[PDB]
């Protein structure tokens, strides 16, 4: 789950 | 070549099942593993769990606090209790949750050894009420009345405690 | 080298069995996976399911709304209930169905945790009646009398609600 | 010619096992039975139970309040949750306990029907918090924080609530 | 010399378990039995049941309407589908209930034979919606929307329909 | 490297077991698969089956009518009821059978969902009696008396209906 | 790389177990397979079996008579009924047996479908008595009294019928 | 007319099996029973048991101290931790043992309820160390080191504590 | 009215099965029973047993030595270990055996409690080697080499030890 | 009031099942029983048995030779090995058999104790070959070759040995 | 790459388990296999088996006598009946045994088909007594009294028959 | 390519489960294995175990003291009895523990062989009390009262004995 | 690529489990295997076993004495009653043991075939008492009293017999 | 449990 | 099953 | 088992 | 277990 976790 | 294995690559772990000693050993190993490749890459840990026991939960928390990299946490769906104590034990600014996720705080079930060890259980579950109090920002005497009852708290209202600090 | 695996290639997922936490984790992963290869390629999701539970169904819906690509949906055969709420949670103009397929809408079975969490179940199943009302175009006070009864609706008549918008 | 049968004679009943619909019917019958022989003889009810469910517990309580004789209650050993609600539902001056007996108050487990009936469970367990408040003498807003947590209370300290009023 | 047997004496029957063909035959017999001793003594029938099937429920109702004595009914605790249709089929002024009892009306589960008999099931469950309409006093077009949904109704509010007419 | 796998190569599928949702999904996938390699190569489908259910059989029939290639059918040995209906749903001139094979036509067993859905079963099994009437060449009012009885028909006599049109 | 697999290479099949629909499909496939490599190479079929059923046995016999190559047969050990009807269905001059092997002829067990199909069983087991009469070179009315009894004839005495024509 | 039943006559009870709630209720009843016939006749209690739990053992001890008659105790064979605490709880001068019998003192196994009740277990097993100290004549600080270890003590050496006071 | 029951009458007991605590209690009771009717009538005890354990065997021996009547013993068939120690523990002149019966002497199996109690087992099985030495007439240092090995001894040769003193 | 019980009356026993220690004890008792009523009435023993073991068979034979009355024997149907030795151990002129009954002589199965006792088994099965030689009238060296092989002997030919001496 | 597989290489087979049709087919194949590589290399066969049946044992013996190479045999450990008939069926001068090995000769257990085939069993077990007589060198009338009894013969004494001719 | 396997690489072993002979053999092998690659590289051993038995624990301790490299030890989580004894048997300055870990010392459960070997158990558990006394630095007469009781000791207080000498 | 497999490399075998015919065949093969690579390299054999049977143990001993290389033996942990013997059957100067290992000598359990073979068991267990007497150096008449009793002997005291001759 | 329940 | 299906 | 089987 | 077995 990126941007931002990764 | 499994899908979870590929998620172990690029630094993710999926605690999804439950907690006991069988899965504890297999998670402690992966944590120590990924630390060896790079000592600064942010590892993450996804949670979706219905419970957990006391003795093993305080093995992952220690390992999490020892490896030089920093861990991040997310709540997918349910956030049982002992496992979800891990969610409140990541970093000070990298705890997330999805906006339909439920989390509760309650002292776990079962015993320590998994005869009955009375003097030791009663000490272990005092630590939880003290570590949770330094990671949220509350007083102690309120946690002692929320670690005795049962009611699920939503993701938008969990923020006012400090278990989570940014909701995506 | 399995056949489903080859269908994971070129961007298809097959929810075919049922929904619980075991399959939920394995679908959330594939969704996040395929997003990483390309951020604009249309992923799809085929449905044929006899049921589902409440807590896990509201994990796939959130993930579906977060990844930058857009999802499409099709109804092969049966469209149980919780799973079929996913069918109505696609992309305004890419919801399909075959012309013998049955779909029903009904509030699911079971509880949240999967004691009984009363105040939370009753809140969760209010969201369903509200999200379904913004994706079909109906009033709320009609959905509240179609999310309490049981009758299968065919594919040609489902169109008049908005669950589907093009039948191939 | 069993021993329990002889205890049914001279007006005693032994709820000792657990509560479900199988034993509920067999206790309601004995209560109605003994009423027919004499309409003023004091019947009694001994309790030693590990639990109980919600729907059947509110069948014995009603029957207890209808037959013209008066019931007395004693706590042998354990006093579970729902059942221990029967102990606080006898007569205003004939509730006893032995001086090593444990009693706890907690809202029971399970559902009503034994899909999930949400609006009805949540109403039923409000009645308990209201009937218990007229038989002890406390306010309501204290019972609402003792019918949500778990801790066994001894026989000497239970007296200060009103569940018991004479310890032999 | 069992306790239920003594309740068969002085004219009571205890349907307490469930309904299928095994118990149906054993209840039809007792009804015909007690009629033979006296042709005017009021027999009664106590109900506490979690369900029932369609074919056997319409055997007790017919027998109830044939024997010259008159039957009375009471609701102890739960009143499910099907069986509780029997509660609304006694006498015009001898239907009772306790003031914590739940009753619901819903079309039963399962089939007729207990291949699938489609044309016959659909006819049988039309009779229920028509017999219930002559014993309560309502229109038909309201029963047709209360014999399709699920929600338990309390004893004080059941009175406004006509299922019960005096609450003790 | 299995033998069936090699038969998947050069365009054959072996429905041999039975029909339910587990095998349905795995056959729909292979059909869509082989279409992707070439859009004009004749795919085939061998049948030897003891039965089948209603909801899944009307998933393969739709998929068969959608892919641009044309399907051929053969009857090895037994031809149950719902399965057999697929045999009469291939091409107008590429339906075969071996000269000892048995085929019967009968409305299937079981329900749709696999409570009872009465209004929908009764509609589904009307479609069968109407689709079979456009692929054989008979009137409707004869199929309605051969889709209610049970008798196996041989391969030489099945030809006079139209289920098969060339026997090798 | 199994041993049977290597025997599939250079054109041998080992029916050794029993006959039902599970093994029938897997043998029909191998027969069609080996035909595709070369259209004139002599394939063989080794038999050692304790039984077999009626519907599947008349699937291998048809396939055997269709592929352009010619089949040979051998009897290793036992030659139950039915499975051994295949032994008498190879070539006119390539049927063998070892000189301790037992073979019997008897009409098989079980039914056709594997309700009871009376008119069809009775027809199927008339074909056997007629096909066996053209491959042994005998008059019928004797086969009709050897396909009703039970008595294992040897390998040296089986020759006088025509089931075998050269003993190695 | 069983042999144990005849031993219930003339005032003997045989705890021989184990202790749990099932047998506890059945012993409390017999004690109350025999008291009703005569209020001064010496009842006895024979012990031969491999264990016992905490909550039920402190039900028989209370009942023993309430009925006006006086109880006597004997040790046949084994004397296990909990139950054998009953042996040291009879009368001051009517505790016996056979001269090959073993008795040990150890805090029992298991929990109170039979989550984990920590604060209550730890209190219950303090009472044992205090009641045993008033019936033997020892200090408290020695019992606290003999209620933590495990070693069987013979009948001739048990006398020097006070568990027994006359050996027959 | 069983046959063994009639043998309990006129003073016989049949240990025939095995020894554990379940049968021990039931034999101790019968011994005490028959003593109450008459204090001088010779009771007997027939033995045919394949084994026995240590703790219970030293309960019957004590009871045998306490009741004022005198016991007699016979060996029907097998005389395992342990129990057959009972055979050598009757009266000095009333021990018999049939002239095909086998008897062996060997230290029993299993433990005392039935953790491991080492210091107590090793003491118990020293008593056996000492009690057997006063009832036969041998030295101790020979019994210590016949209570360590295994070999069945016949009835005619057992006499030379003293286990038996008259063979009928 | 069973039928076998009535056959115990007027002096018959039915060994019909098998032999082990469970039935041995129950037959020895009946033999001793019936002797007590009358000391001269001829008791009988019917045999129909498939086997037996060594240690228990030499308990009934001894008891048979001790009671002052005389026993008679009959062979209904099968006469196993061990049992069939009892048939040849009755009286010298009261051994019968029905004229379709089979009897064989063979040394039994299993061991003595029922480690392995070698020196004792080998002695026990020498006695059988010696007792059978004094009740038939043959030499020993022929029995030693008929107590090693297996072949059933009919009733008309068994007479020439001496196992039977009058066939009814 | 298993160890037995490597023993199949360089020409060894290990019959070690038992004999039935499942293992028979798998041994006949290996024998035919190794013949194809080289037609003169000495194959061997190691035996250690507890039994075997009649119909399959006379399949390996025939195959052994047909392949042009010559077989050798060894007895590792046990040589039950039947499977050990193969040991006496190798070569005239290549039969071995280890000097602690046991071999017995006895007619096997079970039937031919594995109703009862009487006339055929009795013929099959006559062949064994005739083939064994041409490979040892004895008369027939001695084998007919050693193929009816049971006694294990050692390796040093088996030589005097001819089953073995050189002991290593 | 498993994760534990990779931990075997670079010299780690994970005793995590329990101890019995099955895992003992597999650990002794790995220890001997890693010694062969390099004779001076520090191997380690991680412990997290709920128990262990006596005979196998004194196999790993001996092997640990024989290989020329030096072993290090860590306590992850639980340190039952017996397993923990290995933790106190590593090096004099390389024993660690995490600061939430529990360790207890208690003599193990079960027997030696895993009849009862009394004289040998009692000797084995004397060695433990003597080896532990040379690795901590305490007297013997204190260990003899801490190897008889049960109480978990924390990681900060275990240091004062000598089981651990540096806490990370 | 397993760990035991790598230990098979460089000439080690691990008998660790138990002995029966299943493992016997698999060990005889490995012994013959490793002999083929090199005819002078010292093979070894590690032992840790709880038992064994008679017939298979005298297969490994023979094979051990035949292959031209020389075997060495070690005792890891337990040395059962039959395993032990192999340990005393290696070389005259290459038998070892660890200094906590237990070894006992006792005649094994069970029979030869694994009816009862009396004359052969009794001969086999005479060989053991004679082979053990030539490998230790004792007289025969002492082994005959140590192969009849049961007591474990330590490693330091086993040396005085000759089972071991150097302790590492 | 009398005196006084019964 | 060719000629002609395939 | 060679010399001489093989 | 070397030096010296192997």
């Amino acid at each position: 789950f990126s941007p931002a976790a990764p | 070549y499994d899908i979870y294995s590929r998620l172990l690559k690029d630094r993710i772990i999926m605690l999804g099942s439950a907690i006991d000693d069988n899965v504890a050993n297999s998670i402690v190993s992966q944590l120590l593993f990924l630390a060896a490749e790079d000592p600064e890459k942010e590892i993450s840990l996804y949670i979706n769990s219905p419970g957990g026991s006391i003795t093993a939960g305080m093995a992952i928390y220690d390992t999490m606090q020892f490896i030089k990299p920093k861990v991040s946490t997310i709540c997918i769906g349910m956030a049982a209790s002992m496992g979800a104590f891990l969610l409140a034990a990541g970093e000070k600014g990298k705890r997330y949750a999805l906006p339909n996720s439920e989390v509760m705080i309650h002292q776990p079930l079962g015993g320590a050894q998994g005869e009955i060890a009375a003097k030791r259980i009663l000490l272990l579950r005092d630590k939880l009420n003290k570590v949770l109090a330094e990671r949220t920002g509350q007083p102690l005497e309120v946690i002692e009345r929320d670690t005795d009852r049962d009611n699920f708290k939503s993701a938008e209202e969990a923020l006012e405690y400090g278990l989570i600090d940014k909701i995506l």
